């Protein structure tokens, strides 16, 4: 199920999305496309709820991290019951 | 993963805690080491008391454990950056979740494989008509 | 530490479970009362539990229409109440059986007999019979109220 | 006079209190 | 048909009722007041039981005595 | 409630059948169907 | 270094800073200075709206609790200045633009009028003939009645009151300036809650009613006794002539012959000439007895002055509020009130929530008390004045209550410390808020089904031609048995449980039908099945408003959905479409929904009041005594169905507002249409979303770019929260203005 | 549905879910589908559907009844 | 059986309750308690 979280090559490696994410969906991995030498990654999208905090945080001209809401699970619906 | 240790925080009880899901579906655990007995905000409402030494707490959701973790690492005199978060299944199986490779994700780390990476800009996604009658959306290709 | 005068403690000794042990939620009286209702009374097979629950419910379901339904001001007041109660118990039996049909498709647990397909069908059967009988017996009491009064007053001695 | 109809079924509510307290005392003495 | 008030204060309303209520209020105040002697203004030479433990205690318990006494007078006055 | 049209005994039982039996049965079938957890 | 007085510490608990904030006009020319985020510069039009949204948010402006307290103190001064200007304008318009003396000479055959419209574009039609050749707008504030009760006779007295009100406003303004800029009290000064409370109970409330009792005994009562006897206002001596001639006071009240000796010697009974306890209403004017009110204010002065002594300040005797709080803790509540004294002395929003709740409740109490115990002369004759004051105080109370919920939530977000609240009342309520809110939800559903559901059942039964199956006094009766019993107890109080009371406290509980002039002042208000149903509707709507607002407060910190909501703030749109969508989770949004529901509740309350008073109370009495009510006693059979309320209440009584054109009440029909318009307008903001409007602004901005007229402050659509604020504000304004026009036109047209 | 948006209802439904899971006798029964608040789009659509049904039925009843009672 | 005293409907149902329902319930509870565990 889960949502989809894509990271595009306009990433500047500021990591603000990872710090904003309240469910630990994102990581920083080494890259060579930007000065910061790091790119955001979404290795745990099965826990992603889709609150869009990462997108709120992204500074690049139109987001370099994009959350497309998809199939809804109890983890993705933020359910505690 | 193995067994989890730690003392339950001093607390009298809330209505905001675990429900039938915890036994039927899944649960989450957060462990942390505290320097003293100090009061902290319970993510399910109320104030609880963490004990000096090890503390294990069971919560209903991963986001609740992560909110407690941010509170531990941001609101305490000696900061607590020691908490570990696990997913607990009713079969007794425990799954280590956070922090993945022993390092917080905000900072880079070697041996991490990029996932969700797209080798193009947003404006370089294909047109939906070029992919209709497949099952894919322009970000999935 | 000479401080446990508190009556509201953690539910079942687990303060992190979404519940609180209170004089209503977990006191000796409420526990021994609800636990010995036909729904939870140990040593009871599902059909007997359903029989008891249905008896109670069908007995008391006569009143509302009997005293307030449209037939209350006719010569068929008790018959109208009875008919309403029987239809209500039939719809409730259909609901019970449908619930059982949908909730117990998968693997049959081994905890309690009531929480299985067979057990729930037995509970529904018991409920149907007990409810129809309780409604009919409360109807029969109301229709023969004079003999009940004469009995409890010794009028027939 | 004669006791009021409403008066007779008013002492029973007050009797509910010693009933509760006797229940509590019995359960405590059983301990 | 109103409440009649003794008609004149003379000897009955005063002393026999008012002073007694003030005295018994002073007793209950000396018995039950917590901070007995620590007001901004202190009391003159103690001696008896009037300014023995602070002007504040004395004034407060005399106010309460007049409350008790007014109640007593108006009540017994019918 | 009556009817002078032909076969006026038909609404007598069809109105309960359309208002009570038809909805009860169709809702029950759709209920057991949407809750069916047979794989697929 | 402005004007420096000596000291004025008086060896007290006073502690001020001599001159912390200097006076200057430069920060006037820099709009947005109080917020760091706005002092930079407006880049988008959002900056503009924010400039108004955070003006009084002193917490987000500075972190010094002392500076916030000083700001609040000086703003209180400025607010009192504004209210003084308003009241002085009221007295000035009564002095130089009202028919107060002509009304005083013949109150029955004239209508209270102030404010003369200037004859232009045809608006001169609004100067309707109110009596005695006077043409203007009829006022429903009831200022003339308060003035006759006070003892006013000449316009020059009202003019002196207006001049004094302007001077008092200047005083309050200067005091605010002086106490924020020059001598600014330290934080330690505001935290003397025992001192403040002793003073407010003793000096503010007690001395106020003491001085007003003095004025009523010396000025109000004698002038009103001479007016009720018909001595005419031109022949009654000035108020001071009764102080200069104590014989004139003894001739009206012989008790004044014996002097102050009954007071000092406790011989109070002889004071029966002006200190009375009659209970009912004045037969000549229909208001309360001014001697009863003087005695009332006297006893209230006594009680409040006495109460101003419980708390301890500098002299040892008194009470420590922290002690009384910490003492109260039982086996169900752990530590009870341990920590409440600390939050009620360092958090402004806590005091504000408590005070708003109690003040709104008190204003509702004031409406419900002033309608049935009309305290002013000739008030009950004017059904427009009565209805207007009732609905106004109702609305004020409801708004204050919604604000109370708001600031409870704000406290929870901003000033809640879990270390300072461990196993106390607040902690345990947060620990079982799920239980609380779930049960309140169930009670709300039960009330909705068992109040409005009764109306729906009655509509369906009546439509089917089955009146015998309805809920009504003539079918399935739902008698308000307990309220009827309490009414009967009230009726029997004088002479029995109230020996020294001559009459009942309010004739709405029962008794004779007090009637002044052709109209009925007040009569018994019977209660039946319709009253039962309306009252349980009131219960339902009040419980739903409480549910919304209490849920907003209890979950402002967190929920199972949003566990870190406290970090998001009091006021924020959402936390994303994820988790299924999290729109309106903030405390602010709960206030936003509670606004609509309070509007719903109070609309029903005022509709109930209007219809019940027009059906079963107000009307015309005959020389025989026959009572023909305004709408002929139609409440019992019509107010039991919704169609009855739509037809016999709304549709029927709306006939005056719609036919008001070409007459003096035409502005009321105009404002009727205007309120409908603004209500409809609000639905655009409430039903839509910011994204569409911003995208449309994109094309409009492109058209501006095409002709090079694009503004540097970029147009941005209203923010989500702002969209809702605009929506709710216009909804409330439109609906309330509609019913304001409806009520005023209907009540002024029925004579 | 149009005015009041979703998160407030999801929290209320969570209180109701807790109320059910802790009420004995009712505890014997459990939902086959987890109760949740209506989605955002679903809310818009359901609110518009009520708006439109009420719109059309109100005006139809008015038009028909007025023209029939007056007979043109 | 009747009664000119007020609430004469109370013994009507209260005599069977004290004589049948209450004794049956108390005896059943005490019987279950006597034969508990095993
Ligand atoms: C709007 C709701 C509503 C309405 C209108 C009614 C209406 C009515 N109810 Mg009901 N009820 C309701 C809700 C309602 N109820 C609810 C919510 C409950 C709780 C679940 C009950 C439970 C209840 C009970 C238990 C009974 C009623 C009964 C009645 C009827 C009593 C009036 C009468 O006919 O006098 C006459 C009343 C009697 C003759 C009492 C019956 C006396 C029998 C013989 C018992 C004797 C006691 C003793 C233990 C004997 C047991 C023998 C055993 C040892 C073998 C009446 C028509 C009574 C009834 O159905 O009449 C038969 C009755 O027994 N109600
Ligand atoms: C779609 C057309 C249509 C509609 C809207 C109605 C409407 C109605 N009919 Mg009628 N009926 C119809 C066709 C229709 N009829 C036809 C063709 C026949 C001859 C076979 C009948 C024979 C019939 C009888 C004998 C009676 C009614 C009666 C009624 C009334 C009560 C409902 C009922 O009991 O129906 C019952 C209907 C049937 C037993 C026959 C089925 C009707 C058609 C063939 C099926 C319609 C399927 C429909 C197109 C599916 C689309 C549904 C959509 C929401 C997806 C109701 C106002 C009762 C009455 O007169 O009230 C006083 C009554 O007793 N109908
Ligand atoms: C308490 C608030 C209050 C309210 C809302 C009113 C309301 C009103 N007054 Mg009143 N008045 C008040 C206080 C108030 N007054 C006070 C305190 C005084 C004593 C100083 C007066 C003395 C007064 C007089 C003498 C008159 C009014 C008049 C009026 C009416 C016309 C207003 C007008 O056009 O002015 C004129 C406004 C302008 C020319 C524009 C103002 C300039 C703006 C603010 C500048 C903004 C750009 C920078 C109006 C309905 C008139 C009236 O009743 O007509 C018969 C009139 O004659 N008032
Ligand atoms: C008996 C002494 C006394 C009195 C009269 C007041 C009165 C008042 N206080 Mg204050 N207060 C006092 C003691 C007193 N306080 C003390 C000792 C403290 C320290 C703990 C405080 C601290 C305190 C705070 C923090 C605040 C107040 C505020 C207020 C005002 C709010 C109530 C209101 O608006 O009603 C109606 C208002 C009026 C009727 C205004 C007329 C009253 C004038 C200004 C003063 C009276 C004149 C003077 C006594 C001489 C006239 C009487 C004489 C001729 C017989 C009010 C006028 C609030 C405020 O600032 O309001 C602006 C506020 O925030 N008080
Ligand atoms: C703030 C409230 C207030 C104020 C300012 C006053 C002020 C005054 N009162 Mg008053 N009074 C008050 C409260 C107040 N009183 C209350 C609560 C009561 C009810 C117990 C009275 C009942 C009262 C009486 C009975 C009398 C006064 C009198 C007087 C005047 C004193 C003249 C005098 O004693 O010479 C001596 C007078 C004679 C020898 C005759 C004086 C101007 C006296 C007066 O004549 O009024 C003008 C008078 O006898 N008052
Ligand atoms: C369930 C308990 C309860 C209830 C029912 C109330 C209700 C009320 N309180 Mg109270 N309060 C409580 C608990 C309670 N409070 C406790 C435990 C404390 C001790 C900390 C206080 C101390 C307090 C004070 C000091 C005052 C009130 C006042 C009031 C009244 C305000 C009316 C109003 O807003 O109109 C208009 C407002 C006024 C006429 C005066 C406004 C006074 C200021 C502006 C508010 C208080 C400032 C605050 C103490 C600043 C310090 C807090 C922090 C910054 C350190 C109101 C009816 C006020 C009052 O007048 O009492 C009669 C007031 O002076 N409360
Ligand atoms: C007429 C318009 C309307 C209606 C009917 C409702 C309905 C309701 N609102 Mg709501 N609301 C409205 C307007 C309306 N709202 C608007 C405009 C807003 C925006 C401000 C809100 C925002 C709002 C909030 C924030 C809240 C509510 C709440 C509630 C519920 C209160 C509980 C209750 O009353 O029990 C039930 C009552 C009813 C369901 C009314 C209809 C009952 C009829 C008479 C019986 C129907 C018979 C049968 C079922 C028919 C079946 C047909 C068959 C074919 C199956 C209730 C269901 C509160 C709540 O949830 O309380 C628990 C709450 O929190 N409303
Ligand atoms: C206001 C007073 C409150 C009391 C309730 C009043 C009416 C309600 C009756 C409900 C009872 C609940 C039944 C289930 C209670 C129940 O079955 O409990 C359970 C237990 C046997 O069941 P188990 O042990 O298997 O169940 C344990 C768990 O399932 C508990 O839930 O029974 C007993 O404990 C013995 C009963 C006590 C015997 C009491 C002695 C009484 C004799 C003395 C009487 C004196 C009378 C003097 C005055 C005349
Ligand atoms: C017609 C009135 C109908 C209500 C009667 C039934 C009451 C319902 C709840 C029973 C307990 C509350 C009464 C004891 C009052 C009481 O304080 O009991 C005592 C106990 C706490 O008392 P403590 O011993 O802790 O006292 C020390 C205090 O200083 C605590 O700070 O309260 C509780 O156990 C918590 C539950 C109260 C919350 C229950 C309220 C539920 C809302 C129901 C609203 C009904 C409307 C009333 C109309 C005005
Ligand atoms: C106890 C109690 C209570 C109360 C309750 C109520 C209010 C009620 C109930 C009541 C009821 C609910 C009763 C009942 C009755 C029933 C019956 C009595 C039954 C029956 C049946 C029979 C007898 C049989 C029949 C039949 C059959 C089945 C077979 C065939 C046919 C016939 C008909 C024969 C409470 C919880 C509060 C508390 C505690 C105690
Ligand atoms: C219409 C609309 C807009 C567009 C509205 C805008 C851009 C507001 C336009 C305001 C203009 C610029 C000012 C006109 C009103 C003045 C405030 C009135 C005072 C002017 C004085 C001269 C009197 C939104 O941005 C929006 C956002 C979220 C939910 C709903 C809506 C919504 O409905
Ligand atoms: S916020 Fe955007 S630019 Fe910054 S690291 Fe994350 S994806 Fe890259
Ligand atoms: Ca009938
Ligand atoms: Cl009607």
């Amino acid at each position: 199920m889960s949502h989809s979280v894509k990271i595009y090559d306009t990433c500047i490696g500021c990591t603000q999305c990872v710090r904003a994410c309240p469910l630990d969906v994102l990581e920083m991995v080494p890259w060579d496309g930007c000065k910061a030498a790091q790119i955001a990654s979404s290795p745990r999208t099965e826990d992603c709820v889709g609150c869009k905090r990462c997108e709120t945080a992204c500074p690049t001209d139109f987001l370099s991290i994009r959350v497309y809401l998809g199939a809804e699970t109890t983890r993705s619906m933020g359910l505690a019951y | 993963m193995t067994e989890l240790s730690g003392q339950p925080p001093k607390f009298g009880g809330s209505t905001g805690g675990l429900l039938s899901k915890a036994n039927r579906e899944e649960k989450y655990a957060i462990t942390w080491t505290s320097a003293s007995e100090q009061v902290f905000e319970m993510p399910t409402g109320g104030a609880a008391i963490m004990n000096e030494g090890e503390n294990l707490l069971y919560l209903a959701r991963k986001e609740q454990c992560l909110a407690l973790g941010t509170q531990l690492r941001t609101k305490f005199k000696p900061k607590i950056q020691d908490y570990k978060i696990y997913r607990v299944y009713p079969s007794g199986e425990v799954q280590y979740l956070h922090p993945a490779d022993g390092v917080f994700p905000e900072k880079v780390n070697e041996g991490r494989e990029a996932q969700g990476t797209k080798t193009r800009r947003i404006g370089q996604n294909p047109e939906p008509v070029t992919i209709k009658f497949s099952g894919k959306a322009p970000y999935e290709v | 530490m000479a401080e446990s005068n508190q009556v509201v403690q953690a539910y079942n000794g687990d303060p992190f479970v979404g519940h609180l042990s209170t004089p209503i939620s977990d006191s000796a009286f409420t526990r021994t009362f609800i636990g010995n209702l036909p729904a939870y009374r140990k040593g009871l097979s599902p059909i007997l539990r359903g029989l008891e629950v249905g008896m109670a419910h069908g007995y008391f379901l006569i009143g509302p229409w009997t005293l307030l339904g449209p037939l209350r001001d006719s010569e068929y007041q008790y018959i109208g109440g009875l008919i309403g109660a029987l239809a209500l118990i039939l719809v409730a039996t259909a609901a019970l059986s449908s619930y059982g049909l949908v909730t117990f498709q998968g693997e049959q647990g081994s905890g309690d007999t009531l929480q299985t397909a067979d057990g729930w069908s037995q509970f529904a059967a018991g409920f149907f019979v007990g409810g129809m009988g309780g409604a009919f017996v409360a109807y029969f009491l109301l229709e023969n109220l004079s003999v009940v009064d004469g009995i409890f007053r010794g009028l027939f001695n | 006079m004669a006791l009021s109809d409403t008066q007779i079924l008013a002492a029973l509510v007050v009797a509910l209190l010693p009933a509760f307290l006797a229940f509590r005392l019995s359960t405590e003495l059983y301990k | 048909a109103q409440a009649s008030p003794t008609t004149a204060g003379w000897s009955l309303s005063v002393g026999i009722i008012m002073c007694l209520c003030n005295v018994f209020a002073f007793v209950i105040g000396y018995f039950a007041i917590q901070k007995t002697g620590k007001g901004k203004d202190l009391a003159l030479p103690q001696l008896a039981s009037k300014k023995t433990f602070g002007l504040p205690e004395l004034l407060a318990t005399m106010s309460f005595g007049h409350i008790l006494g007014a109640g007593m007078v108006l009540g017994l006055a019918s | 409630m009556d009817g002078s049209y032909a076969a006026s005994y038909l609404p007598w039982i069809l109105i309960p059948m359309v208002g009570w039996l038809f909805p009860a049965v169709t809702m029950g079938l759709l209920f057991i169907h949407i809750e069916s957890e047979g794989e697929g | 270094m402005t004007i420096s007085p000596p000291e004025r510490e008086a060896k007290a608990k006073v502690s001020v800073d001599n001159n912390p904030v200097p006076t200057s006009f430069e920060k006037w020319g820099k709009p947005g200075h109080f917020d760091r985020t706005l002092a930079r510069g407006p880049k988008t039009t959002t900056w503009i709206w924010n400039l108004h949204a955070n003006a009084h948010d002193f917490d987000s402006q500075t972190s010094d609790l002392e500076d916030v307290s000083r700001k609040i103190f000086s703003a209180h001064f400025g607010h009192l200045a504004v209210v003084f200007v308003w009241l002085s304008g009221m007295y000035f318009h009564g002095a130089k633009f009202s028919n107060y003396e002509g009304w005083l000479a013949d109150p029955t055959h004239i209508k209270p009028s102030a404010q003369v419209v200037w004859p232009i574009v045809g608006q001169g039609i609004l100067n309707g003939d109110v009596g005695g050749g006077f043409h203007g707008i009829q006022i429903t504030s009831g200022l003339f009645y308060l003035w006759r009760a006070s003892g006013f006779t000449d316009s020059y007295q009202l003019y002196c009151t207006a001049i004094g009100g302007l001077v008092m406003a200047a005083l309050m303004l200067f005091a605010g300036w002086f106490h924020y800029h020059v001598k600014a009290p330290k934080l330690e000064w505001f935290q003397n809650v025992e001192s403040m409370m002793n003073h407010h109970l003793a000096g503010l409330l007690g001395l106020g009613s003491l001085g007003w009792a003095g004025h009523q005994i010396h000025v109000s009562m004698p002038i009103n006794k001479l007016l009720d006897a018909g001595v005419a206002p031109k022949d009654i001596p000035l108020p001071h002539e009764f102080i200069l001639e104590p014989s004139k006071m003894a001739e009206l009240y012989p008790s004044f012959a014996q002097g102050l000796t009954p007071f000092f010697t406790l011989n109070w009974g002889v004071y029966s000439d002006f200190l009375t306890f009659k209970g009912g209403l004045n037969p000549v004017t229909g208001g309360l007895w001014l001697s009863d009110t003087a005695h009332h204010h006297l006893a209230i002065a006594v009680l409040f002055i006495i109460a101003g002594h419980m708390y301890r300040t500098n002299w040892g005797i008194g009470h420590s509020m922290k002690e009384i709080l910490e003492a109260h803790k039982g086996p169900f509540t752990g530590e009870g009130h341990k920590g409440l004294y600390e939050i009620l002395t360092t958090s402004w929003h806590a005091q504000l929530a408590i005070n708003l709740a109690l003040l709104g409740s008190l204003t509702i109490i004031v409406a419900q008390h002033m309608y049935a115990m009309p305290p002013y002369p000739y008030q009950a004759i004017d059904y427009a004045t009565q209805l207007s004051l009732f609905t106004h105080h109702m609305w004020i109370g409801g708004f204050l209550i919604v604000g109370a919920g708001a600031h409870g939530a704000i406290f929870m977000v901003r000033d809640y410390d879990p270390a300072k609240n461990v196993n106390n009342l607040l902690d345990r309520m947060l620990r079982h808020r799920d239980a609380i809110i779930s049960h309140l939800n169930w009670v709300c559903i039960f009330l909705g089904f068992h109040s409005f559901g009764l109306y729906i059942h009655n509509d369906t039964m009546r439509a089917l031609g089955r009146p015998q199956d309805m809920f009504s006094d003539t079918a399935i009766q739902l008698q308000p048995i307990f309220a009827q019993w309490v009414q009967h107890l009230h009726t029997l109080a004088p002479g029995a449980t109230a020996p020294n009371a001559l009459a009942t406290a309010s004739y709405a509980f029962g008794g004779e039908t007090i009637a002044v002039a052709g109209k009925v002042a007040m009569m018994p208000i019977t209660l039946g099945t319709a009253d039962f149903m309306v009252h349980h509707i009131h219960a339902f709507t009040i419980h739903v408003t409480a549910l919304i607002l209490l849920k907003g407060v209890l979950y402002a910190r967190s929920s199972r959905l949003v566990p870190d909501k406290a970090n998001l703030g009091f006021r924020f749109p959402c936390d994303g479409p994820g988790r299924g969508g999290t729109c309106q989770v903030s405390g602010w949004d709960h206030v936003f929904l509670g606004l609509f529901w309070m509007y719903n509740s109070l609309s029903i309350v005022i509709f109930h009041f209007s219809w019940k008073m027009q059906s079963d109370v107000w009307g015309t009495v005959s020389p025989d005594g026959s009572v023909t009510h305004v709408t002929l006693g139609n409440f019992a059979q019509s107010a039991i169905t919704i169609n009855g309320w739509l037809r016999d209440f709304l549709w029927a009584q709306a006939a005056n507002v719609i036919n008001s054109y070409g007459s003096a009440l035409s502005a009321y029909g105009i404002m009727f249409l205007a309120g409908h318009f603004v209500f409809a307008f609000s639905l655009m903001f409430l039903f839509s979303g910011r994204g569409y409007w911003q995208e449309l602004i994109e094309s409009i901005v492109w058209a501006h770019n095409k002709l090079n007229v694009a503004p540097a402050i970029q147009p941005r659509a209203l923010s989500i929260i702002q969209g809702r604020a605009v929506g709710v504000a216009h909804y409330l304004l439109g609906g309330i203005v509609t019913t304001w026009a409806f009520f005023l036109a209907r009540s002024l047209s029925i004579g | 549905f149009l005015i009041s948006w979703r998160g407030y209802w999801q929290e209320l439904i969570e209180t109701i879910v807790w109320a059910h899971e802790r009420t004995p006798l009712a505890n014997l029964v459990r939902w086959k589908d987890k109760p949740v608040a209506l989605s955002i789009v679903q809310a818009r659509l359901v609110g518009l559907a009520h708006f439109t049904v009420g719109y059309v039925l109100t005006y139809a009843a008015f038009l028909i009844a007025s023209t029939a009672g007056k007979f043109g």
